[PDB]
């Protein structure tokens, strides 16, 4: 119907104390038929994490687009790109095709290595920088997510406190939604290591 | 010389070499004459063979039904000029329903010729024309040089040893301009004019070409038998 | 709508496509394949829009074989899957959309692994243990999930397929007139004659 | 028009040869010396950069080593200028390929692209040819470590060691005495530097006149690593071989 | 040197050699003049009769631009017809946009930049013609003579062609006997006298006189060819004065 | 027309030289002497501005241009060439970087654009190479300060300090001795004037000399107090008044 | 050879052609002075009409570019008309894109950049003319910029141009060392016309009447040029002092 | 959305709220909608949030380019005239609704510009979805010859007018003061009302409560030396 | 939006309102609708405020260029400028512009450019949305030739009838006087005229 609802997917992200956490679900459907139980909608360029949701194809194309752009940068400046900088790039590619645009909703989460600051941002279809220091939600149960987190989330958390919040909040919302579920993946991103953890959760 | 190699370069004399080399090239070709009264205009042209077994080349091009030309010089570059003249005659009639005045055509061939000597990477069109044609405002004969100057005459000739025909025509000037509505005698004057310029090659039936356009006479080429009456 | 099934058995791919070619009100022809062998070790099957389906099949078949004679060596089925996705991406923004859904099954000789991919028409590649396009998906995704064991041998897999046609035939509303089957396994590309 | 200003930079001479192209070979042989050695267990690239005073910057130097994508590097002999443009284009090409086939460009194809670009300045367009020859060091899946050199004409070929720049004569003779197939990365590193010690006209090969880089498929399991030494790891490996 | 083989390259003197060569090819052309009146302008040119085979009054060399500007030229006659073509474009386009006949100091700049253009590039050949052109607008008379340099100036009269030195002499006489101007009907007659006398030096072949005028009073600001009686009288008035 | 200035003017000569490129470096050797020194906490670049004539005042003329908030530039060579380069240099910096990354370019990338202009002017026929050497001095967050020197062929090198221009060879051995790697911002500035006084013979005042630093961030020149995340510009041309003080410290 | 007929480096270091454009400048033998006042700028140029036929109202070397910007050009008149047209276009263009009259400085810098492309390109020759632009800008006051066939320029306190410009040059030098001000102090713009014409007669030594001069004056928000009546009436005022 | 702009005797003050809405759901509680063309020309925006912020960026570079090139402060008019042209070239798809204000050498200025390329001046203008609410308060209290300290009081109350009666106005209230002949001052979070009341209890959970399937450590660090 | 402009003996006086509606809600209450395109040739814009304001500058540009090459342009000329941009882009621009100017040669002249785009010289024009209600009062009471004083009244009373019957017109009336003597702005606040 709407291009945005043709495969669902949700992405949430939160900042915490000396760590951030980004999380999606695994489900990739075509309308009411669920197609596959795999499919990651988080990707990672350096120590930045970029999760993209919505209209099936453009998630993919727009991914090998950021692969292509991140690469050319690390060959020029001989470093790894910093999240503050990366946020500007996602706006700037998006806005390029204003008309006929991509139906996506990408969400950036990483840590600035030079200052130690956690840092998240959001976008839209057209694509504007969405500042926050709390948390950003995105997708087709973006309304439903939005209340849930706000409720739970305590300003500042410990890296394994944080891991409890984003979990219950990400689970419960996917079971009140028709195009999501089917397991979920929650990443906890610290100044040294990345953990990828799968979530035991109700199919249906 | 030293300025010849480019058409671009105007020489410290004050004449363009290339345009004089074009102008030279016509004097080497086959001889041709045109003359006109007030009712008719004739062209008489000498055709030449490439050897014995070769047939005789055609110098007289039907451009339309009240105009034509003859060529003398580069025959390839004549087919380009004459295809322009086609288009432009039809163009006028299509859009504005109007036969192209003979006078008007003159500037339009000049202008296109001029255009190709100023630009780089051009060369002159190395060919001269006599344009004859009978329109609304009477008979005209314009002579197109490769220089681009269009001149309106009672008679002329261009090609080889044409001074001989001029000389003859300036004696007869007063005879034939008074001859009017007599196509057979008008044509006779032209054939006699080309005899003076001839160095050998007696006029046979497949050397001579005669064209006449006139008051009510659409542009008709004579060869074969039709010129056996006028030898 | 034409039927087109996939299933990835323990060391082979079995693709199966419908025989019926139905333009307008009448079935023109009933023995026509809808598959083009890309490479000695890749098969691509295709169905969707009338007339588009054919042009977009040779367009890939040429460009792929061109890379194989330039390098004297075929691209891994893993890569060939991506190349298709690319052109089906570019075609949805273009003045004319193509509208073709494709299954690429190929036997990866380096990994010694058989792989299957489902590329829908918008432009999404997705690796799958088994899949389908069209209305076929609705009826066979439930039959396969009951019985598919990863361990099955090439011969269990055939016998699973013969359940899957006979299913479609009870519930479908349009004839399709039995499939052709093909195997792609490490030893080359052969065709079973028995449905 | 422009007849008097004609430079005809693409015409055959009566010899059957191409003049501006021979002249470009010349150019490349003045430049500072680079050498390559393929081992069975890596590829070494060691280059000497030139016209260097203590006052010139030393630590942050790049003029001779450039990374392409994680498995492929080049060393460059000739005009720095010319070479940049053919790097920019190459980088973009590498990536293009990755966005279309999701796997890295083979070393073969990458060099076949660059050589055509070079050819095509000498077909038409009266442009002057490039003042470049590369060494390419690469690691794909279907051949292992592969070394390639390329010429300003187009021509490119395979090697087990090669050099370019100044004293290719002097360098290539020594190299035929001394290659052996057991070669390790410690053996190959040594036989590299020393060839440059003998053929440098400088007073001595020293750690401030070198740029140095390896590519091992070893070093952290099978996963291909690349190391571009800092000027404190060249000083330590100039002392391991006792040049000083 | 080598600057004579080239087009539009400065030599060490500052000179452009090509442009000075263009003047050589003007001196070959026929004499022509323009006389500025108190209220109009007159042009005349000397048309050498080559042979008894030309037709009287058809090879006219005075080409009119729009409906109120006369142009006459000497030097290579084709070049001239191109310079004039071009002026028609410039005329018609100015009138489409601003809808008033083009002013004559306007018209002067447009032609001027176009001359001038052919000394920027050395791929095109400079124009071997000098043109006298002008006419009348709501500001009045203006007269202009154009050179292969890209220069024009305002004049009281002007002259170019073969006998131009003869002309320039006689011209100044006409300015010093009339410090208050010459009026329209008279100036045609004087025109003739200056052409018949300037043809003393070119007296190899017969000629024909050809005159034109555009005046605020006589013709309603349009241009026309002088014809009929007043053409006849002015032919007879020149021919008795040189005798 | 048939414009055919397509073919490159520069060629290689039998001898493995690039004939024009060699000539251009002569046109850099005749221009006016200038220098750059890099320190611990800043850079200084300096030249002389010499009046064409007396009635002229070269105040309006600037031989020191800000490129971006952190990267200043000073040249030796041809007057016009330096100016046109700088305007294209700016324009490209905001199109292929600043738009598409937020921040201004890092130092060593902007030079790579500058060089890619200069390459073209010898490859694509019909144009003679530029006749200037640039110093580009600058400072970004990651790499610290730096200094780079850009030849008209397209070659660029980083430096610790350098000079170029008329008395370049002279000034250069005078830099070698005086330089060390522990230099106050201040003490760099005192060397600059001394070194510019050896190889210059014109008048010495604040109005013919130019000094400029890349230094610390100024919140004076921020333009807009009241947001701390903005720190404000590092380039800062030194006022006339300050120089006359530093001339007691020659 | 090749170098002495187009724009590429010599083995010298010196573009020959470019340098020849400067010899080219001084072929009309016209001498120009431009001085600044407190509120104005004056520039005066000899007007020498060679013949009786040429009309004296159309001989000029001062062109009016916009409201506030006059320019005197020195050299061959084809090139001058090419500079004038081109100047005008730019004038127009600026005012439309940013919505305020192009200040003088910007215009000067624009024809200098525009000069520059002409020497680097191979098929364009550079135009043999020196351009002097005058105005009372809106924020900077009286201003002079003088631009040169290379594309060089710099500002000025006063200027001279022509063949015999060395006389005027050095006259002006004595004047500003003595007074120790930048610009002629006098407040009126009558007054500084008077200084200007007087200083010219004295620097070249030759007397001038009402037909040998041509004045431009620029004040704040209007440029005008003076008629033969106002040059003559100002020569009267000069003799009485 | 509410952005007012009030002139006063020596300058201009531009003020806004921070709530950014997308539909009925409140996207982000804080967001400075004040942007900076140039150090003395601010603009804030209303309408589509992408389309200002992109077009404020693009006319920034060119004015920042242009200001170096003519070597003088940039002038308000210029930014305005540039905007006016760029918006008019697309027939008003770019849903921009900008207040551009600023000081410069030639005085105080304050403009408004609607998507199609219409442009107005005024002494007090307002845009956004509250604007009618704000506009009211202005048309009563505003008078001639204001000072600085008064005019900021007028601005805040007009935003507060927003906050209370418009749904898309909430939260913090930014300001930015520009006065002729000084640096401009940014006063972010000048008025903070409706602080969030505390929660009734904590919601921290127990470690180990959410069941997990399995874990991995997936190292993003570039290939290590050994 | 009510714009008119009226000729007299000594020149021509242009007169406008200053309200700018967009539907119910009034956008601006003090809009200058009288715009300079030369220095003695003024215009009135009506219709879609965007489409005229864009034209208003582009006309200002062509003219400024024509000054600097040819000298001043007659009012006639300037009117033609508006023509050739409106005739070619007639699809998507909807402009009613009145061009009035005072040459010293032929005194005040008015041309109106209706929406089709064509020139028409008139001895007085009325245009805009609100003006339809005042066609009749203007026609009856227009005397040919007037003194400066009378005109100022003929335009005051005209526009005030317009304001009164139209929802889209109000504010203050601005008038611009073009004579030989220069350009004088005159302004009448609502209390001076709604009582008359």
């Amino acid at each position: 119907s709407d291009p945005s609802s043709i495969n669902g997917g949700i992405v949430v992200a939160m900042t915490g104390k000396d760590c951030v956490a980004i999380a999606c679900d695994l489900r990739l459907g075509s309308q009411s038929l669920g197609v596959s139980n795999k499919f990651e909608k988080i990707f990672h360029y350096g120590h930045v994490f970029l999760g993209i949701t919505g209209l099936a194809t453009d998630v993919t194309t727009l991914n090998e687009m950021f692969r292509y752009k991140t690469n050319l940068y690390k060959l020029k400046e001989e470093r790894a790109i910093e999240p503050e900088t990366f946020t500007q790039l996602v706006s700037s590619s998006l806005y390029e095709r204003r008309f006929g645009p991509y139906f996506v909703g990408p969400v950036v989460a990483g840590i600035n290595s030079k200052s130690g600051k956690p840092f998240i941002a959001g976008f839209d279809l057209i694509g504007c920088i969405d500042e926050a220091k709390d948390f950003i939600v995105s997708g087709t149960a973006s309304d439903q997510l939005f209340g849930m987190c706000e409720s739970l989330y305590e300003p500042n958390l410990e890296p394994e406190d944080l891991f409890e919040t984003i979990s219950q909040a990400l689970l419960n919302a996917a079971d009140r939604d028709a195009l999501s579920g089917w397991g979920a993946v929650v990443y906890i991103i610290k100044k040294d290591e990345v953990v990828k953890r799968y979530l035991k959760m109700r199919q249906d | 010389n030293n300025y010849d190699g480019d058409t671009v370069t105007f020489s410290p004399t004050g004449r363009l070499f290339q345009v004089e080399y074009a102008l030279e090239a016509i004097k080497q070709g086959s001889v041709t004459v045109g003359l006109r009264s007030n009712t008719h205009a004739v062209l008489v042209a000498l055709k030449r063979n490439a050897d014995e077994l070769s047939s005789y080349q055609k110098k007289i091009i039907k451009c339309d039904e009240h105009m034509g030309l003859s060529l003398a010089g580069l025959a390839p570059d004549a087919r380009v000029l004459s295809n322009y003249l086609r288009q432009q005659c039809n163009y006028s009639s299509l859009v504005f329903n109007r036969k192209l005045a003979v006078e008007r055509a003159g500037h339009l061939l000049c202008d296109k010729a001029q255009k190709n000597t100023q630009s780089y990477g051009g060369r002159p069109y190395g060919v001269g024309l006599l344009i004859i044609g009978y329109d609304k405002s009477g008979a005209h004969l314009l002579e197109f040089q490769p220089s681009g100057n269009v001149t309106e005459l009672y008679g002329t000739a261009i090609g080889a040893r044409s001074q001989g025909a001029k000389t003859y025509l300036e004696r007869t000037l007063d005879t034939f301009i008074k001859i009017d509505g007599n196509p057979d005698e008008l044509i006779k004057a032209g054939v006699e004019a080309i005899s003076q310029s001839l160095r050998d090659e007696s006029l046979t039936v497949d050397n001579l070409s005669i064209a006449i356009v006139g008051k009510d006479t659409p542009f008709t080429i004579y060869d074969g038998e039709a010129v056996a009456k006028y030898i | 709508m034409d039927i087109i099934l996939g299933i990835r058995v323990q060391d082979s791919v079995i693709l199966a496509s419908s025989k019926a070619v139905t333009r307008g009100i009448s079935v023109l022809k009933d023995s026509d394949d809808k598959t083009r062998q890309l490479s000695p070790h890749t098969l691509m099957s295709f169905a969707g829009e009338a007339g588009d389906t054919v042009q977009f099949a040779e367009y890939i078949q040429a460009n792929i074989q061109l890379y194989s004679i330039r390098e004297d060596y075929e691209l891994s089925p893993q890569a060939v899957s991506s190349f298709v996705r690319q052109e089906l991406a570019k075609s949805i923004r273009s003045r004319r959309p193509y509208q073709v859904n494709v299954l690429i099954g190929g036997y990866d000789k380096k990994k010694n692994k058989p792989e299957l991919y489902q590329i829908d028409y918008l432009g999404t590649k997705v690796e799958l243990p088994y899949g389908a396009h069209g209305y076929s998906g609705f009826y066979t995704f439930s039959l396969l999930d009951h019985h598919y064991r990863p361990d099955m041998t090439t011969e269990e897999g055939l016998d699973l397929l013969k359940l899957c046609v006979q299913e479609l035939e009870k519930r479908m509303p349009m004839d399709f007139k039995g499939v052709i089957v093909k195997i792609v396994d490490k030893d080359g590309i052969r065709q079973v004659d028995d449905f | 028009g422009s007849r008097r200003y004609d430079s005809r930079t693409t015409i055959f001479s009566p010899e059957g040869r191409l003049y501006q192209v021979e002249y470009a070979l010349e150019s490349i042989s003045h430049a500072g010396t680079a050498i390559g050695i393929m081992a069975s267990d890596g590829i070494v690239l060691a280059a000497e950069r030139k016209v260097t005073s203590t006052l010139l910057e030393q630590d942050t130097s790049t003029e001779k080593l450039y990374k392409l994508n994680d498995k492929i590097a080049v060393a460059v002999a000739g005009l720095t200028a010319d070479a940049e443009i053919l790097i920019n284009t190459a980088r973009i090409h590498a990536q293009n390929y990755l966005k279309t086939y999701n796997e890295d460009i083979p070393v073969e194809i990458l060099v076949r692209r660059l050589s055509d670009i070079k050819q095509g300045y000498t077909q038409h367009g009266g442009l002057r040819p490039f003042g470049v020859s590369f060494i390419y060091a690469g690691y794909d899946d279907r051949y292992g470590y592969q070394l390639y050199t390329s010429n300003p004409s187009g021509n490119y070929t395979g090697w087990k060691a090669i050099s370019v720049g100044a004293n290719t004569s002097a360098a290539q003779t020594l190299l035929q005495m001394d290659y052996k197939d057991d070669m390790k990365v410690d053996d190959a590193i040594e036989l590299a530097l020393k060839t440059l010690s003998k053929t440098t006209d400088s007073s001595a090969l020293t750690y401030d006149r070198l740029e140095f880089a390896t590519i091992r498929k070893g070093a952290n399991d099978g996963e291909v690593y690349q190391k571009i030494f800092k000027p404190q790891e060249i000083k330590d490996i100039l002392v391991k071989t006792g040049i000083t | 040197t080598g600057y004579d083989l080239s087009n539009s390259v400065f030599s060490p003197d500052g000179r452009n050699f090509q442009v000075e060569y263009a003047v050589k090819a003007v001196e070959n052309g026929t004499t022509s003049i323009g006389i500025k009146c108190n209220d109009g302008v007159v042009f005349a040119v000397e048309k050498l009769i080559t042979s008894k085979l030309l037709v009287p009054q058809k090879n006219v060399k005075i080409q009119v631009v729009d409906r109120h500007i006369g142009c006459v030229y000497s030097g290579l006659i084709p070049d001239g017809r191109h310079l004039v073509n071009r002026g028609r474009e410039e005329a018609a386009s100015f009138k489409k946009l601003y809808k008033t006949p083009i002013p004559i100091p306007a018209f002067a700049d447009r032609l001027g930049q176009y001359v001038q253009a052919h000394t920027l590039y050395n791929s095109v050949r400079p124009f071997g013609v000098s043109t006298i052109f002008g006419g009348v607008d709501k500001n009045g008379a203006h007269l202009y003579m154009l050179e292969p340099s890209g220069s024009y100036w305002g004049y009281k009269g002007a002259a170019t062609g073969k006998g131009r030195q003869s002309a320039k002499a006689e011209l100044e006489k006409l300015v010093d006997h009339h410090p208050e101007g010459l009026s329209a009907r008279e100036a045609v007659k004087q025109a003739a006298k200056i052409i018949y006398l300037a043809h003393e030096d070119n007296k190899e072949k017969d000629f024909e006189l050809e005159i034109s005028w555009c005046s605020l009073s006589e013709t309603n600001g349009l241009h026309k060819f002088v014809k009929g009686d007043l053409l006849q009288e002015a032919i007879d008035f020149a021919q008795k004065e040189i005798n | 027309m048939t414009d055919r200035y397509s073919f490159s003017l520069t060629t290689f000569s039998p001898s493995g030289k690039l004939g024009q490129i060699d000539y251009a470096l002569t046109a850099v050797k005749q221009g006016v002497t200038s220098l750059g020194i890099k320190a611990t906490n800043g850079v200084v670049i300096a030249t002389e501005k010499k009046s064409s004539s007396p009635l002229a005042m070269s105040e309006t003329l600037s031989k020191v241009s800000l490129l971006t908030p952190d990267i200043g530039a000073v040249y030796s060579g041809m007057g016009p060439d330096y100016r046109v380069l700088v305007d294209k240099s700016r324009k490209v910096a905001h199109t292929s970087y600043k738009r598409i990354y937020g921040e201004y370019p890092p130092t060593k990338l902007l030079v790579s654009e500058v060089a890619k202009i200069m390459q073209e002017a010898t490859q694509s026929g019909g144009v003679r190479p530029f006749g200037v050497s640039l110093l580009i001095a600058g400072h970004d967050e990651f790499n610290g300060f730096s200094l780079y020197q850009v030849d008209p062929s397209g070659s660029y090198f980083p430096w610790k300090a350098t000079a170029i221009g008329k008395g370049s060879v002279a000034a250069k051995t005078f830099l070698e001795k005086r330089w060390n790697d522990e230099l106050e911002l201040e003490d760099a500035i005192h060397i600059a004037l001394l070194t510019l006084k050896e190889s210059v013979e014109g008048e010495f005042n604040g109005d013919t000399i130019e000094l400029a630093i890349i230094g610390d961030e100024n919140p004076d020149l921020l333009g807009y107090t009241g947001i701390p995340t903005d720190k404000g510009p590092r380039f800062r041309k030194l006022t006339s008044q300050e120089i006359n003080d530093r001339l007691e410290a020659l | 050879g090749y170098d002495r007929h187009i724009t590429i480096f010599s083995p010298e270091g010196r573009l020959y052609q470019v340098e020849y454009a400067f010899k080219a400048t001084n072929q009309t033998n016209i001498n120009s002075l431009a001085v600044r006042g407190k509120d104005c700028t004056v520039v005066i140029s000899q007007k020498k009409v060679p013949d009786k036929l040429l009309d004296p109202t159309t001989v000029s070397y001062i062109f009016c570019i916009s409201r506030t910007i006059g320019m005197v050009v020195n050299g061959p008149i084809p090139d001058a008309r090419n500079a004038a047209l081109r100047a005008k276009a730019e004038a127009a263009e600026f005012r439309y894109k940013y919505g305020y009259d192009m200040p003088c400085d910007v215009l000067a810098k624009r024809m200098a950049n525009l000069s520059q492309i002409y020497t680097q390109r191979a098929y364009m020759r550079p135009l043999g003319v020196i351009l002097t632009f005058v105005s009372v800008d809106e924020e900077l006051g009286p201003s002079i910029y003088k631009t040169d066939p290379a594309g060089y320029y710099v500002g000025y306190k006063a200027t001279a141009t022509g063949p015999k410009q060395q006389e005027i040059t050095t006259n002006l030098e004595n004047h500003f060392k003595k007074s120790k001000i930048d610009h002629i102090n006098e407040e009126s713009w009558e007054k500084v016309v008077e200084f200007a014409i007087t200083h010219m007669i004295d620097a070249l030594g030759t007397e001038f009447s009402k037909n040998d001069l041509e004045v431009g004056v620029a004040t704040k928000d209007k440029f005008f040029t003076l008629s033969a009546e106002n040059i003559e009436e100002r020569l009267v005022a000069i003799a009485e002092q | 959305t509410t952005i007012v702009g009030v002139k006063f005797n020596n300058g201009v003050v531009i003020a806004a709220d921070t709530r950014s809405t997308q539909g009925p759901i409140v996207a982000d509680k804080n967001c400075a909608k004040l942007h900076r063309i140039s150090p003395k020309i601010w603009c804030a925006g209303a309408g589509t949030a992408a389309d200002t912020e992109a077009v404020t960026q693009l006319i920034g570079s060119n004015i920042e380019l242009h200001s170096l090139y003519t070597s003088r402060e940039p002038r308000v008019v210029s930014a305005l005239q540039m905007l006016k042209q760029h918006l008019f070239k697309y027939q008003g798809h770019i849903g921009a609704y900008l207040i551009v204000a600023g000081v410069d050498p030639t005085g105080s200025h304050l403009f408004s510009i609607h998507a199609h390329g219409s442009t107005d001046v005024g002494y007090y203008l307002s845009l956004g979805s509250g604007s009618l609410a704000a506009m009211a308060v202005l048309e009563s209290h505003w008078k001639q010859d204001l000072t600085k300290e008064e005019a900021i009081k007028l601005a805040s109350d007009a935003i507060q007018a927003g906050i209370w009666n418009d749904l898309g106005s909430g939260s913090n209230v930014d300001v930015c003061v520009m006065e002729i002949g000084k640096d401009a001052e940014y006063l972010r979070n000048y008025l903070t009302p409706n602080v969030r009341e505390e929660k009734q209890k904590s919601y921290k959970f127990p470690r180990g409560t959410t069941a997990v399937l399995k874990e991995s450590i997936v190292n993003i660090c570039d290939i290590q030396e050994e | 939006t009510s714009i008119m402009a009226v000729t007299f003996k000594d020149g021509v006086i242009l007169g406008a309102d200053s309200r700018t509606t967009t539907g119910a809600y009034i956008a601006n209450r003090v809009t200058d609708k009288l715009t300079r395109v030369h220095d003695k040739i003024w215009c009135c814009r009506s219709g879609s405020a965007a489409d005229t304001q864009a034209i208003a500058d582009i006309v200002q540009y062509h003219l400024e260029l024509y000054t600097s090459q040819y000298g001043t342009p007659s009012t006639e000329t300037a009117a033609s400028v508006f023509k050739e941009l409106c005739y070619e882009n007639k699809d998507n621009l909807t402009a009613g512009i009145i061009v009035a100017g005072y040459d010293d040669k032929n005194k005040g002249e008015v041309y109106t450019i209706p929406l089709g785009g064509s020139v028409h010289k008139l001895p007085y024009a009325i245009a805009g949305s609100g003006s339809t209600f005042i066609y009749g009062y203007c026609d009856k009471n227009f005397r040919e030739n007037m003194s400066k004083e009378e005109t100022v009244d003929f335009i005051k009373h005209s526009l005030s009838q317009a304001i009164k019957w139209d929802g889209s017109s109000g504010g203050v009336i601005r008038m611009v006087v073009l004579t030989a003597a220069g350009v004088e702005r005159l302004i009448f606040y609502p209390d001076e005229y709604e009582q008359l």
